[PDB]
């Protein structure tokens, strides 16, 4: 009796008193109970007819299951599918997350549990908070609802109420015997959610009942947090606490005009020039001496500045544009180190703003840097060289001169990331292993398209041969992609994407030079995959064999001429004539064949299933596994 | 573009 129980559903999910009345006339108790407790599913989320009746705001739907059927308000269900596929929540975390006052009401009344505790541990007051509504957080706190309850990486009901721009449910929250010092997993309080977020109300109400202000786990104070999250008025209220020394504000006000200086939201100049002098100002006023800062050493991707450390120093780059995203670069950088989070976005945005106006050389600084900063926190970095590659291609598509040594580093770093993300797929098991492989494939593809722009580039004898070094090593890493296809298949293989920005100008594969620049580094030619086909198989299979005969000719004879077996047959019992599709291919390919009498012993000791296992020489057994 | 290329929720769970 199913369909009852599917009709049943659908008539809680859309309000229909009349139809749920319906249904549920001419019913026994089993049959109440298991037509209003069975679990369905209408999309992405198990949910029972109740929990779907609440979460969609239906209060008569609510009233009618509680006054006459002896439902429980204790069920079990999943409520949402943007990211958050979270189990065992009841009805109350169904209607706190919906933000239904008068369901809620009525919910409880009826013998409810107010203090429920999902899977992930977070309490209905939790939704009602996330949600913000003020009249539900208070009727849940009113009856007996614990405030301190979080979930397993702490993150309270005021910090979530916090992060978002409530302010009526936190000021109540505060009101109500709250805990402004919750600490996170990350070391994070309530403040630091509440400044970078940007709402001045709530910091200014944390701070009236003694915030008690400490530095998080990354190091950050909350006023760096909030400098860094470009929030000027926030910052500017904390100062007024008494409790926050000197060094402290000197560090939040550069801080603030660090990341004014290089957003892209609110970028400004005279807020950050005018937030600088002022930092300067505070530093250099003293009198007895002065309140000096130890400053990193010239970074090369920001020219030769040493920042500033004189009043001519700011003064004189008031005026200059380019100069003030250096220092506050530099800044930030100085403040922030090098194993944060958020200190190389900045960089990668101001690297991009200068590809943008054509200042490619800086771009490629900065990049560097950026790149560089990354790979010591080890973060993930597989859009950076997407974004190397479209840049390198819209160099060679403007005729300009690619740095070699530039080249070298990206390759370095591509092959050093991938490795990385060989690591981590070993690691990830099962939780995040399609975006893994994902990653792993772009990395692949993204040293492809490094690999085709220095085939584009004339170097010299050294940068030629560190590029083929660097080959070398990631050819004998022998990466393989997801469908088998080692850097020689991708290499022959038409249907290799290229992304879609200015890398399609430049990196067109197949392509002669590419397989060519890989067979000499030692490139394994008679690969195979799990498929079974060859780096042959792939390339005979071209459908452009008269636009680009050259491209098709100079990368199927050196192939052949390498290393390759022209009869090698796949898992399919294919010969690369079988599987050409072309008479062009085909033709190139036979003028390339040399019968020999080993491909004819081979076939014929395959054909008549021969037992050829340990009666032959070990690297016979796969030439014969190979025809 | 390249500027216009650019444009943590376990831990805010509601």
């Amino acid at each position: 009796m199913e369909g009852l129980a599917g009709y049943v559903y659908k008539a809680a999910s859309e309000g229909k008193v009349l139809t749920l009345a319906a249904l549920l006339l001419n019913r026994s108790e089993s049959d109440i109970r298991y037509l209003l407790g069975y679990v369905s599913q209408q999309g992405g989320q198990r949910s029972t007819p109740l929990i779907i009746a609440a979460r969609n705001g239906h209060a008569k739907v609510v009233r009618l299951l509680l006054e006459h059927y002896r439902v429980q308000t204790q069920q079990t269900g999943t409520v949402r599918f943007d990211g958050y596929v979270i189990d065992g929540a009841t009805a109350l975390w169904c209607a706190a997350g919906a933000g239904h006052f008068e369901v809620v009401k009525l919910l409880v009344s009826h013998g409810a549990n107010v203090n429920h505790t999902t899977v992930t541990n977070s309490t209905p007051l939790r939704a009602a908070c996330f949600d913000g509504r003020l009249d539900i957080v208070k009727y849940l706190v009113e009856n007996n609802a614990n405030i301190s309850i979080a979930n397993k990486y702490d993150n309270t009901c005021l910090m979530i109420a916090a992060y978002k721009g409530h302010t009526d449910v936190v000021r109540y929250l505060l009101e109500q015997r709250a805990d402004p010092n919750a600490k996170a997993h990350c070391g994070a309080t309530a403040l630091h959610f509440a400044a970078e977020a940007g709402h001045i109300d709530i910091v200014k109400e944390l701070i009236k009942w003694r915030a008690a202000i400490v530095v998080n786990g990354h190091g950050m104070t909350p006023l760096k947090v909030a400098a860094e999250s470009c929030k000027a008025d926030v910052v500017e209220l904390l100062l007024s606490h008494a409790d926050c020394d000197r060094r402290s504000r000197i560090e939040a006000l550069e801080l603030l005009g660090a990341s004014f200086a290089n957003d892209r939201e609110n970028y400004d100049i005279i807020k950050t020039y005018h937030y600088l002098y002022l930092a300067m100002l505070e530093r250099f006023q003293d009198g007895d001496n002065i309140l000096e800062k130890e400053v990193l050493p010239p970074i090369h991707a920001y020219g030769n500045r040493t920042e500033c450390r004189n009043p001519q120093e700011l003064e004189s780059i008031r005026q200059d544009r380019d100069a003030l995203h250096m220092e506050g670069l530099i800044v930030r950088e100085r403040i922030l180190g090098a194993d944060n989070i958020d200190v190389s976005h900045p960089i990668i945005y101001r690297g991009a703003v200068y590809a943008d106006n054509m200042e490619f050389e800086q771009c490629i600084k900065l990049w560097l840097h950026a790149l560089h900063l990354r790979q010591k926190g080890n973060r993930n970095t597989h859009k950076d060289l997407l974004r190397f590659a479209q840049v390198f291609s819209q160099m060679i598509h403007l005729n300009e001169t690619v740095k070699a040594p530039d080249i070298e580093c990206v390759l370095r770093c591509s092959v050093l990331e991938i490795e990385q993300s060989m690591n981590r797929v070993k690691n990830i098991s099962d939780a995040d292993v399609h975006n893994a492989m994902d990653n792993y494939e772009c990395n692949l593809y993204t040293f492809l398209y490094l690999v085709c722009i220095s085939t584009k580039t004339q170097c010299s004898e050294e940068d030629q041969c560190k590029i083929n070094k660097q080959i070398y090593n990631l050819i004998h890493l022998d990466p393989r992609t997801r469908e088998g296809f080692t850097l020689l298949h991708l290499a022959v293989n038409s249907n290799t994407p290229v992304d879609d920005f200015h890398t399609n100008d430049v990196c067109s594969f197949p392509n002669a030079l590419v397989t060519k620049l890989l067979l000499d580094c030692g490139a394994e030619v008679n690969a195979v995959d799990n498929e079974g086909n060859s780096a042959l198989h792939i390339i005979v299979q071209y459908n452009r064999p008269i636009s680009d005969f050259l491209t098709l000719h100079s990368i199927i004879i050196s192939l052949v001429e390498a290393g390759a077996h022209t009869d090698m047959t796949n898992k399919q019992n294919k010969t690369p004539l079988d599987k050409s599709t072309t008479g062009v291919s085909e033709i190139l390919l036979k003028t390339q064949m040399k019968m020999s009498l080993k491909c004819l012993a081979a076939r014929a000791v395959r054909a008549n299933d021969i037992n050829y296992q340990d009666q032959i020489p070990r690297t016979l057994e796969e030439f014969v596994g190979f025809h | 573009k390249h500027s216009l290329d650019l444009l943590k929720l376990r831990h805010l769970s509601p």
